[PDB]
């Protein structure tokens, strides 16, 4: 390939002289006008607004923003650094008086909090 | 803004005397159709009470008789208190999933789970961080109005390091999670640098107290809880789609858990409406699923509209009324809309002319009302905005008769277009592909 | 945190909410009106034997057909079976429409639902120590190893639950888990005796005030005994064992982890997995540690199955571990969905029809309709005058059972918006005019849609 | 420049009153249809109306696609014009309604103005100044400048392999940076190194430029649905990792509307609703038209221009239903319909002259008359195709202009479909050795 | 050992003059067709013409498939013979014209000499050296590995590239292992423990292997047989490097892809260079499309392009159909079920139905091949069924009758055993009469129609 195509702005995503679109579009579509940035999510976090569920899915605004922007390999590495603590609660919070206790910030994480595997 | 003037923008509610459900002849944008509007108001009372599960209501009638207008009016007067999922029947034909799977989703979008929550959240601009790498440390953080020093635990210092927190960052700490979010930088720090990273955002500093605590009400559909549980970060699929055919033992387990949340008062269930517009585009396999789906304790009320006469049911070769199986119609009560009278047309044209802010002369509205009687409501409605643009080329203040007349000659109504096709039989391409390009 | 809703917790009502059972004597004879049923006495008696067949667990892959016109109570009878069996017996209802997955061949979908309908009950003992960690304390060994700075012979852990305190004299090797799990004093943990390891549940909320900011979720102290030994009963369908084997869940590698982050498509599981599962399941049944619970697969609108589905069910029903399959159909003489030149009764292929016990459901007499109206009214909580019961039942006879039942909720509203708690003929006469039936609406299509040029129906 | 079929059409050729000139901007005739298209232009430029539908209807070769392209140019480049054929809707990758929905949003534009603050120079210094903030010194032939760097753009500069003596480009507002090379003042550090030596920038080291940037609502959808570009490196494996189109949910499109409105209120972004043109609209099936009923009723929706050349024809996907234009009658009620009529002999002569002088072909007037006869008797579209061959034939005969002999020679070399149909008839007498396969 | 339908066919049975011996190499008759198939064999061995088509046209059971199998044996194992049915073209993963091209390129062989340039030895020492990446975020990285390899004859210390060290990590190498490092790929293979550590007292079944003889560094010459399709596939879904794409390509599900003509023309140039370098020779072969009537109008249209390719193989089609409808072209009927257009490209070898005495002779060849002894009355009786019913039918009786004979203790099949086989095992037409006679009545005992 000629460097005009492969290096000097024949690739649309890579910014440089002779690709003035790419640097703008990178900032605005991934940060400014991006629904997943924490400043945008926090405006919609309530009521019947579109991120209302976020309160209960066991993830932070920072983590929601990370998962929207990193690819499935990078996310899978981050997932290595995590613990099946909702599965351990199934071992521990067990009696009727424990009332199947679940962290309210993990309330919608239903199938993780109860499945046969952890008990087995 | 983004909300430009659309076809149903004038419909602001159902227009009924709420204590008695009697439709007022013209109010909230709806005109006429009192029998249909009263039946729609009774359906609202079933919806708002929520005790009745899985009624199906079909709104039937000729084209341009308010079947969508009435369903939009119900959405406007039901209010965001209750889910109102609007499904075009064409959308059920997914490649990502089964037809019945796509319907199972649309049914569950229409049932809300409502939770009321106290969240305790600290947000402020970071003044400084101190660490005793002798672990412990102190965070100094401010609003415009308050400032404090906080003792940080070691795990908090680790998380602060991982988030690369520095002075001038706006951060939030969720006390329940114990998790930091870097929200951005204060506008006061805009002068720190000559070049900024792509990911950086400026904010106003937080304001009021630091450790705000708020009563929040959350309304979440059963479909959202499905998609969240479908896979490890399924909440991403809420936006991209990409759910697949969510396995039923997930849905059964979610339904069981939501029943506990109601029993314990942790949540309330908010049944809503699914409106399936142009339902005759569903096929025989769809209707068979919907038969069983309506018979469920967590079914919404389903409303649907059709304009078909006796017509072939899709997925078979016999005809039936409305295009629907008689087996299905046995579960449905039917609301019929009717054609409008000339005086009801005159009002609807006035309502539309107001929304588009067009000043019709009385004679323009008269002529335009005749056109709507002769050529259909939508056609006359389309000539309102057209005549405005033609009058503006005259720099005229009001739409005159001549502007409606010129709009009429330039734009053919359907009946005049169908005539034009017949007179052009051999120059247009027929159903057998033959055409003659010669003069 | 969550604000509890304290006011009311009443049930919704749906088309079958009145059906409570088959309504049969101890002799199995049907009572003319019981458990919400009216009539169908012969069909209820036959379904009563079906319940006894299922509950006896003797037989595999028997087929039943419910046959009869629309509205004749076929799905009501299926729901009554599910209630007679109770929630311990698996009950997997589908329509024939649900088989046409886009992800897998429709015979896999049919076999999935087929093995959802088979339950397995496994009894095991759970045996764990639990608490917040009150203390961790090494004991030096009496014979320390040469060249090593410390030799530890025991690692004492104090565990506190809400109900007691215990000093666990653990084997020293648990140091591995404590380091890797980062167990502190005050963290809630369990130790499982089948491994001797430990897992960290979290930090006890007794310490939630240690700092102004900490990245901890705080968890309550366990409200059980400090030592929890008990038997636990696990209920799984054999489909759960299929998926647990074909899509293993716990994998630590990059490919497993990318897997669990992507759309989890179902896959056309092999007969040799299912057969290998069956053979090991049968081992544990013979050991007596598991018991098989054959349930019911109910296929509604079974006329929507095509001939490829039916020819597979032939094979499936012959397998030794199979549910009872209940079909329901209403299609008279009809074309088989996949064989456009074969017409048969019920729309069921004659080859397959020979397998089924067939139960007919007949139409309802006018007096049965009237009894159902009252049962349905008292289920929706509507109060009627007796003249209103008669007028409603007249629509049931003249038009449809379903139609007349559906007017009760509209009429209830029109009554109360006139200040009346009891619905009367004047309200029924308004419900029936706001809400047409299929036939009166079809008459409008014939009359107003007599032409289509404008203001006519699209046809 | 190249010459496509419509390159002579510059615009609708309307007067200030909106009356069509009998011949202007490359059109001949269609005055009624051009005037009606002029009103559609006003509807588009008066930003206030969503979801108005238009139909162009008339025979093949009567100028429907010329009229849609004339609208596009009267509308200028600012406003989105999104042309598709009804045939493009049949993706194998998402349902037809998603393909229509994506094209609805490609027609709605959002204009932003950035002041791009560009620094480009040889790196003179890279000194840390924080516990991490740098000072970068940049040099050009005209001076030096030092920039305090945000810790994150510093990492961007560090992921590029920038060192002292390199030439770099920086967008200090967007946070983009590029290594252009190593400055050729260092070209003799060694006699061989695998390095790209470039001259020091001769201009000002800092440049400020006004850029008007256009995106569409669909670009926002795509960007919010999935990690894009260099964020999604694993996409290189293909198979499951390919950036497939997905069935974007309304929940996503509603969040994008909300976030976009925020930036409109702040005046950062300017909304620009445009046109979706669906040519060959009769190729849409009954399920597509059903969705277009709903889709045109959202309050953000472009103006949709259909074209059809069908008479009474079966609706695709609904064999029982026949209607005019091949458009189901339910949907035809919504549309403003413009008829396009057949051209007359003298109008054809005029279109021929316009096409000749657009292709640069010079004709004798006898050649004009002979070509125009073929438009009357065969097809306008067949006239115009003959001009380019006849120009070649003329020049190899050494002539400076096309004449009757070159037209007559071109006619014989290049048959129309009517004469070739006569050949198919006379030769297709049998499946024998010389027969066409029937 | 196992005997199939064609186990007696050994070749075309031709003279050096190219004339069919009336019974040779397992054949009886088909002499004109065997002679034509001889000329096809010689067209292939000449390896000079691309893209010539042959139709074996003739009724079912007339030996069309036997002849194609005989061609394969006359060509021998050097030449690619690629047999398919038309039913195999209908992949779900890729378009039907893709599997045509794959099979066209499986029919073209290449023999190539390859130099493996390789290191071997017992690993004596192994020591990593590291880079202090400041701001990559992934932490430190190993910059090289130093490894000591010892053979019987000599020793080296290698400073390996990081991507070759990753290969050693994948191979779980330790000090004292014997390893192989192919520098072509950068792949590493662990051969075993050195025999110097040979001890019973390890729980795992280690391969204790002797120290490599010769130098640590070697060059091996290997002659490889590949097809063009193997090269296409290798380069479409790469797996040979130690880069990250190759690494992950070994973990993802195998998947066919619609390999572009750009890749195929590029691989022609690669192979042309091996030819010009003298390391390779082209071995163009033959694609046999059995059941070619099961192709469709899109396949046949594609062959009109594909057979024009200047390296296309020889294509042999078999069809058993008279005037029949072309699939996917339901209005068009033509002889053989082949479009008239594409039929003009082929040389048609018609095959003919057998005479009673040829059938009798086939029965003996086939009986000898299955290893079963018949009386002449038995051979005559079976031959009668070959005449009256079908050759295939009469040959199917030999195996049943042998068992039935052995069951009575007689080792030789006689007429009573065939007489029993006839009644246990019906032909298609006796079964079709049972259908029709019973099909007079429905009810419980009717056949389902
Ligand atoms: N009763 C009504 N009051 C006000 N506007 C109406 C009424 N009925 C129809 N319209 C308007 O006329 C147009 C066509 O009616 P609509 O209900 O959308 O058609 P359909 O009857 O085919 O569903 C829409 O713009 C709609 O808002
Ligand atoms: N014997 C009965 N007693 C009480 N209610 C019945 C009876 N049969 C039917 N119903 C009710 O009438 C309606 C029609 O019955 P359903 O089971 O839906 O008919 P089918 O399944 O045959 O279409 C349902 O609402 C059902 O609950
Ligand atoms: N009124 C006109 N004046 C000049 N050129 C025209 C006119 N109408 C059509 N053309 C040209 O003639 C050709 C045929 O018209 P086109 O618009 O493609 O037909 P269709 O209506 O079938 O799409 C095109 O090259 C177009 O540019
Ligand atoms: N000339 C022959 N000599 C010996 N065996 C033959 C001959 N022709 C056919 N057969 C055998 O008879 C059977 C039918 O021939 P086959 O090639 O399968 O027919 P088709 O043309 O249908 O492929 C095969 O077992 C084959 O080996």
């Amino acid at each position: 390939l000629p460097r005009l195509i492969w290096c000097d702005g024949g690739r649309l995503d890579k910014p440089g002289p002779g690709n003035l679109v790419a640097g703008f579009r990178s900032k605005y579509l991934n940060h400014m006008m991006n629904i997943w940035t924490p400043e945008n999510i926090r405006s919609s976090l309530e009521g019947i607004e579109n991120f209302t569920w976020l309160r209960f899915v066991d993830t932070s605004l920072q983590e929601a923003y990370r998962a929207s922007h990193t690819d499935v390999f990078a996310r899978a590495v981050d997932l290595a650094s995590k613990q099946n603590r909702l599965g351990h609660m199934q071992i521990v919070y067990d009696e009727p008086e424990d009332k199947k206790w679940t962290p309210v910030h993990a309330l919608f994480q239903i199938c993780e909090r109860e499945n046969p595997k952890a008990v087995a | 803004g983004l909300n430009l003037i659309a076809a149903h923008s004038h419909i602001r509610g159902l227009g009924v005397d709420a204590d008695t459900l009697e439709p007022r002849p013209s109010s909230q944008g709806l005109v006429g159709q009192e029998k249909a509007r009263k039946a729609a108001a009774v359906v609202l009372e079933m919806i708002k009470q929520g005790k009745i599960a899985g009624r199906a209501v079909l709104i039937a009638g000729p084209p341009s008789t308010g079947k969508t207008a009435i369903a939009m009016g119900m959405a406007q007067s039901l209010g965001q208190d209750v889910p109102f999922t609007t499904l075009a029947a064409s959308e059920i034909f997914s490649l990502e999933m089964s037809k019945t799977e796509a319907l199972t989703q649309a049914f569950r979008k229409s049932i809300g789970v409502r939770i009321k929550e106290e969240s305790e959240i600290m947000e402020g601009e970071v003044v400084e961080i101190q660490i005793d790498r002798s672990k412990q440390g102190k965070l100094t953080i401010k609003t415009t109005d308050m400032e404090a020093i906080y003792d940080m635990g070691s795990k908090m210092i680790d998380a602060m390091t991982k988030e690369r927190v520095m002075a001038g960052d706006i951060i939030s700490i969720d006390k329940s999670s114990g998790k930091i979010t870097k929200l951005g930088r204060s506008y006061a720090r805009s002068r720190d640098y000559d070049a900024m990273g792509v990911d950086t955002k400026f904010l106003q500093c937080p304001e009021g107290e630091l450790q705000k605590r708020k009563e929040v009400v959350h309304t979440v559909s059963l479909h959202e809880i499905d998609v969240i549980n479908s896979r490890t970060q399924g909440f991403l699929a809420l936006f991209s789609g990409d759910t697949g055919e969510i396995r039923s033992e997930i849905r059964d387990q979610i339904n069981t858990k939501v029943a506990e949340w109601k029993e314990e008062g942790k949540a309330e269930i908010v049944p809503g409406v699914l409106f399936i517009d142009e339902v005759h585009m569903l096929d025989i396999e769809c209707f068979s699923y919907i038969n069983r789906a309506l018979e469920s304790d967590l079914a919404p009320i389903v409303i649907m509209a059709s304009n078909r006469g006796v017509s072939r049911i899709r997925g078979t070769d016999y005809k039936s009324p409305h295009g629907l199986p008689l087996d299905f119609l046995d579960r449905v009560v039917i609301i019929n809309t009717h054609p409008y009278t000339p005086d009801e047309l005159r009002q609807i044209l006035s309502i539309r002319a107001q929304e588009e802010e067009v000043d019709l002369t009385p004679d323009a509205l008269a002529l335009l009302t005749k056109i709507g009687q002769e050529a259909g409501l939508r056609y006359a409605s389309n000539l309102i905005t057209t005549s405005q643009l033609i009058a503006a080329k005259r720099r005229a203040k009001q739409v005159g008769v001549e502007d409606v007349q010129r709009s009429f000659k330039l734009f053919y109504d359907p009946a005049r277009s169908v005539r034009f096709v017949q007179e052009s039989e051999k120059r247009l391409i027929g159903n057998d592909g033959v055409v003659d390009f010669s003069y | 945190i969550s604000e509890v809703r304290g006011n009311t917790r009443d049930h919704r009502t749906a088309a079958h909410t009145h059906i409570k059972g088959l309504g049969l004597n101890s002799s199995g004879i049907a009572e003319k009106q019981a458990a919400g049923f009216v009539g169908q006495c012969a069909a209820r008696e036959a379904c009563g034997v079906v319940v006894d067949l299922i509950k006896a667990h003797k037989m595999a892959g028997r087929g039943v057909l419910l046959a009869g016109g629309p509205g004749t109570g076929k799905t009501a009878l299926a729901l009554a079976i599910s209630q007679e069996l109770g929630t311990k017996i698996p009950f997997c209802p589908i329509t024939g429409s649900e088989i046409y997955s886009t992800e897998v061949k429709k015979t896999e979908v049919l076999m999935e639902n087929f093995r959802r309908a088979i339950g397995l009950r496994v009894r095991e003992t759970k045996d764990v120590y639990e608490g917040e960690v009150t203390e961790m304390t090494p004991e030096e060994a009496e014979n320390p190893l040469g060249g090593y700075g410390k030799t530890i012979s025991t690692l004492l852990i104090g565990l506190k639950s809400a109900r007691g305190q215990k000093k666990l004299r653990l084997d020293p090797s648990i140091y591995e888990a404590i380091q890797k799990e980062r167990v502190q004093v005050g963290d809630v943990i369990y130790i499982e005796t089948n491994t001797g390891a430990c897992k960290r549940v979290g930090r006890s909320d007794a310490y939630a005030t240690e700092f102004d900011l900490e990245a901890e979720e705080y968890v309550p102290i366990p409200k059980g005994e400090v030592h929890k030994k008990k038997e636990i009963v696990q209920d799984v369908t054999l489909h759960d064992l299929d998926v647990a084997n074909a899509r293993p869940q716990g994998g630590q590698d990059i490919i497993s982890m990318m897997g669990q982050l992507m759309k989890p498509k179902m896959t056309e599981i092999t007969d040799k997995l299912r057969m290998e599962i069956n053979k090991v399941v049968q081992k544990y049944i013979n050991q007596g540690v598991a018991e098989l619970i054959p349930g019911v697969l109910f296929i509604d609108e079974a006329h929507m199955l095509d001939i490829e589905c039916f020819t597979y069910l032939n094979k499936a029903l012959e397998s030794p571990i199979a549910p009872i399959v209940v079909l329901a159909s209403n299609r008279g003489i009809a074309t088989i969905r996949g064989a456009d030149d074969l017409k048969a009764a019920h729309g069921i292929p004659p080859d397959f029809l020979q397998r089924l016990l067939i139960i007919p459901t007949h139409p309802y007499e006018p007096d049965e309709i009237r009894r159902i109206v009252r049962i349905r009214a008292q289920t929706e909580g509507v109060q009627l005058t007796d003249a209103a019961v008669d007028r409603v039942a007249e629509h049931g006879v003249r038009i449809s059972l379903r139609y007349c039942l559906q007017l009760l909720a509209p009429a209830s509203i029109l009554a109360r918006v006139n200040g009346r708690t009891q619905v009367d003929v004047q309200d029924i006469a308004e419900a029936e005019e706001l809400f047409l039936d299929a036939r009166r609406s079809a008459n409008i299509l014939t009359s107003t849609g007599e032409s289509g040029g404008l203001h006519g129906f699209i046809s």
